RNA sequence: GAUGUCGGCUCAUCACAUCCUGGGGCUGAAGUAGGUCCCAAGGGUAUGGCUGUUCGCCAUUUAAAGUGGUACGCGAGCUGG
RNA sequence: AGCCAGGAUGUUGGCUUAGAAGCAGCCAUCAUUUAAAGAAAGCGUAAUAGCUCACUGGUCGAGUCGGCCUGCGCGGAAGAU
């Protein structure tokens, strides 16, 4: 059982990583077993992205804050976030390849420049490469 | 799909691999000299875990696992055989410096992100068999 | 068995089991067993109880038995007429009256007290409540 | 900090108060000082989940008899022989 | 009460006439009558059926849902349909379809004849195989128990007319 | 069927019923927890 | 100022805490056969050896050989061990 | 409350045993990835598998849970004309 002085912890702990990260992927992640499951948790510790499921409720609380204040729309149905706070870009590639090789799930929207992104429109966020590109 | 435990150097008796394996549909002298092929660079007196996939044609592709925590943690403290009653009667003694030994083995097959996550695991599995961390 | 060592007589008037109890409180543990009827509580049906609660807290804790069987009680055999004397002495009791804190225990949670009373409860022949210890 | 609302007795003695307890109320008295004794009926739902806390028993309480407030402290309880009632408190003045 | 209160939604097509107590529900898959409890106020209005209790009566609520719950599968039945699925477990049990009768072979002397009532259909896609469809729920839901009934299915060997979603439990027998 | 005057839950899976005057209890999963007061 | 006692014979009548037959739940119920419990009182429910015996033991039956109440049913009905 | 989904890793924990791999017993009962998942509440296997629970994310959308003081009822409740 989640006490409210819990549900207010989590909601900082997410509005801290809200702040400090710089492109989020929120995604679909029902039917899906643990052992892949901590498998997409290395690969994305790996990649310096932070993985989490938060309660849509308490991510309404969270990303009211800006500047994710788009992705509302996003939190019906199980929600799983990829919070890249090392390097732009990361989750929204190691994501595409995770839901094309289970066949499971669809990935929801992603969000980056405080801008919507609709579930059609991901390969913007797919293409780009490094950082450490531009030399 | 079965999961078993074969040693280093040795597959073929009959009472451990034998009919375990065999009831499935796999073959006894193909697999047994194609894993001591690839375990040979394993160290002799050693159990090693191998997972079998098998498919509708008989046919088999292994995966070769690191030694097991309660395997490792026996030749670390000397002992051949764990303690009856854990954590009531003590049978050995490992340093900090030898539990990152086996921990930095497993990191193939361990869950952990960290260094110290992966030796913490490693801390249980002596507690629950009698050894003391000294 | 609970009973006397010695007595300064062997047999008792019947007498009347009238009044509320004294040492109606959680005296020396933690958790009582509290007569709520009136009656008499037999040397067996303490022992029986004693067993029943001591088994439940798997012989941990501590029991305190605020009862003791002293009143003598006779009984005539069959195929005996009336008369002829009082009868003999062949059991003991402990007269209970409405708020007797029957038996006391601690070092034991609530839970398994309340399971080890509940157990006991069903051998004794007056019905019982469950009493925790009170600050005055 | 327990506030008690409490009524002065009208009546005294063992058939007064038995009514009292019948009516779902319950007799008490105010001691010590100077001053007389006060001998006043409490409702006994309002009492009885009071001193449920451990608190009842150690702080100063106060007694509001007609306006009036009374420092007092719980000084002893006669409670029911088998129900978890109450017949009595004494408190004393503080 | 829960289920009083969640409105019965009537599709086009679907003909709702109520005289007093007694309902009809006309569809194209039949036509259901039903009296419901004095207990039971039942008013039309718009494309719903809303239920509720009737004053003076003590468990008004209770019959208000169960009237809702009828008249929901009734609905369902005169448009959609109810279908029941039985399945012959065991060696030589066979059934077919003759019209209105279904014969069956459950290791008796006699074969059994069993007559369906007015509404129920039946087919047998297999020998091993009872399909049953209707418009009353009630009505497919007894001739389904009846089917059964011939030969309930036994514990050690699953043998007999089960319903296609059985779990039938086995177990084994005694040890010497 | 046990038929007694103690009539109780023995498991999760047990269900307490009331048909027809008479104390029942009910069992999904074991046949032998089946109970009728009397 | 008398209410004849045990057992048998003859004749019964009720109860159900059911021996058989009927229905049914659980079973450590495969079947056959059992165990246990619920419903049920419609009918049915041995002959002999020994003993005054009731009982009981024994022999051989039977679907079964029920348990009790009726002044331990029945002597102005019989017997008299 | 129902329904959808997950219930993982070290690891088949150690000892024992022909085998004991959460699930004959005995002893310990931590740690990791965590939304959460007992070194496992029951059924199942020769041992594995397989099925489900404790726990948690989704859906739904407003009540829900069970102790106390009390009134009146229910079962417990079988007998002989
Ligand atoms: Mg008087
Ligand atoms: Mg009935
Ligand atoms: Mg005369
Ligand atoms: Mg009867
Ligand atoms: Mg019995
Ligand atoms: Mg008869
Ligand atoms: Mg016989
Ligand atoms: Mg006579
Ligand atoms: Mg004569
Ligand atoms: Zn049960």
């Amino acid at each position: 059982a989640l006490n409210l002085q819990d549900k207010q912890a989590i909601v900082a702990e997410v509005s801290e990583v809200a702040k400090g990260a710089l492109s989020a992927v929120v995604a679909d992640s029902r039917g899906v077993t643990v052992d892949k499951m901590t498998e997409l948790r290395k690969a994305g510790r790996e990649a310096g992205v932070y993985m989490r499921v938060v309660r849509n409720t308490l991510l309404r609380r969270a990303v009211e804050g800006t500047p994710f204040e788009c992705l509302k729309d996003a939190f019906v149905g199980p929600t799983l976030i990829a919070y890249v706070t090392e390097h732009p870009g990361a989750a929204a590639r190691l994501f595409k390849e995770f839901a094309k090789a289970n066949a499971k799930f669809e990935v929801k929207a992603a969000a980056f420049e405080g801008e919507l992104i609709p579930a059609s429109q991901i390969d913007r966020l797919a293409t780009l490469p490094t950082y450490e590109e531009a030399i | 799909y079965v999961k078993l435990q074969v040693a280093a150097g040795m597959a073929n008796p009959s009472p451990p691999v034998g009919p375990a394996l065999g009831q499935q549909g796999v073959n006894i002298m193909e697999f047994c000299k194609a894993f001591n092929a690839k375990t040979d660079s394993i160290e002799k007196g050693l159990p090693i875990p191998v997972v079998i996939t098998v498919y509708a044609d008989r046919s088999f592709t292994f995966v070769t696992k690191t030694p097991p925590a309660a395997v490792l943690l026996k030749k670390a403290a000397g002992i051949k055989s764990g303690s009856g009653k854990p954590n009531k009667d003590k049978v050995g003694k490992i340093s900090r410096a030898q539990l990152q030994e086996i921990a930095q083995t497993k990191a193939a097959d361990m869950t952990g992100a960290d260094i110290e996550a992966m030796t913490r695991s490693i801390e249980g599995t002596a507690r629950s068999m009698g050894l003391v961390v000294e | 068995m609970l009973q006397p060592k010695r007595t300064k007589f062997r047999k008792m008037h019947k007498g009347r089991n009238r009044g509320l109890a004294q040492g109606t409180d959680v005296s020396f543990g933690s958790f009582g067993l509290k007569a709520v009827g009136r009656g008499r509580l037999t040397a067996r049906q303490i022992e029986a109880a004693r067993r029943a609660m001591t088994r439940a807290v798997k012989r941990q804790g501590k029991i305190w038995i605020r009862v003791f069987p002293d009143k003598p009680i006779t009984e005539k055999p069959l195929a005996v007429r009336m008369g002829k004397g009082k009868g003999n002495v062949e059991y003991w009791v402990a007269l209970i009256q409405p708020g007797k804190v029957l038996y006391e225990m601690d070092g034991v949670p609530e839970e398994l007290a309340r399971e080890a009373f509940k157990l006991a409860a069903a051998k004794l022949p007056i019905k019982t409540t469950f009493v925790t210890k009170t600050v005055m | 900090m327990f506030t008690i609302n409490a009524e002065v007795r009208k009546e005294q003695g063992k058939g007064a108060s038995r009514r009292l307890r019948a009516a779902n109320k319950f007799p008490a008295i105010i001691y010590g000082g100077k001053e007389a004794p006060l001998a006043i009926e409490l409702d006994h739902d309002k009492v009885m989940n009071m001193q449920a806390k451990a608190e009842f028993y150690s702080e100063v309480l106060t007694i509001v008899v007609d306006g009036k407030e009374i420092k007092v402290k719980a000084q002893d309880v006669q409670r029911h022989p088998y129900k978890p009632k109450l017949q009595h408190i004494d408190f004393v003045r503080a | 009460s829960r289920v009083a209160k969640a409105p019965v939604v009537v599709p086009a097509g679907v003909d709702v006439k109520i005289n007093g107590q007694v309902i009809t529900i006309k569809g194209k898959n039949g036509e259901l009558t039903r009296t419901l409890n004095d207990a039971v106020e039942v008013k039309h209005a718009d494309n719903t059926l809303t239920f509720g209790p009737r004053d003076g009566y003590a468990d008004g609520w209770a019959q208000a849902g169960t009237a809702r719950a009828l008249l929901n599968s009734m609905v369902i039945g005169v448009t959609e349909g109810f279908t029941k699925k039985l399945q012959l477990v065991g060696v030589g049990y066979r059934a077919a379809v003759k019209g209105n009768v279904i014969n069956l072979s459950l290791g008796f002397s006699h074969p059994v004849d069993h007559q369906l009532p007015a509404g129920i259909t039946a087919e047998c896609p297999t020998q091993t195989e009872i399909v049953l469809k209707g418009a009353d729920k009630q009505v497919i839901g007894q001739v389904a128990a009846d089917l059964r009934a011939y030969r309930r299915p036994e514990p050690y060997k699953g043998k007999g007319v089960r319903y296609a979603d059985e779990v039938v439990r086995t177990k084994e027998a005694k040890k010497k | 069927m046990k038929v007694r005057a103690s009539v109780k839950k023995l498991c999760r899976n047990c269900k307490i019923v009331k048909r027809d005057g008479v104390i029942r209890v009910i069992c999904s999963a074991e046949p032998k927890h089946k109970q009728r007061q009397g």
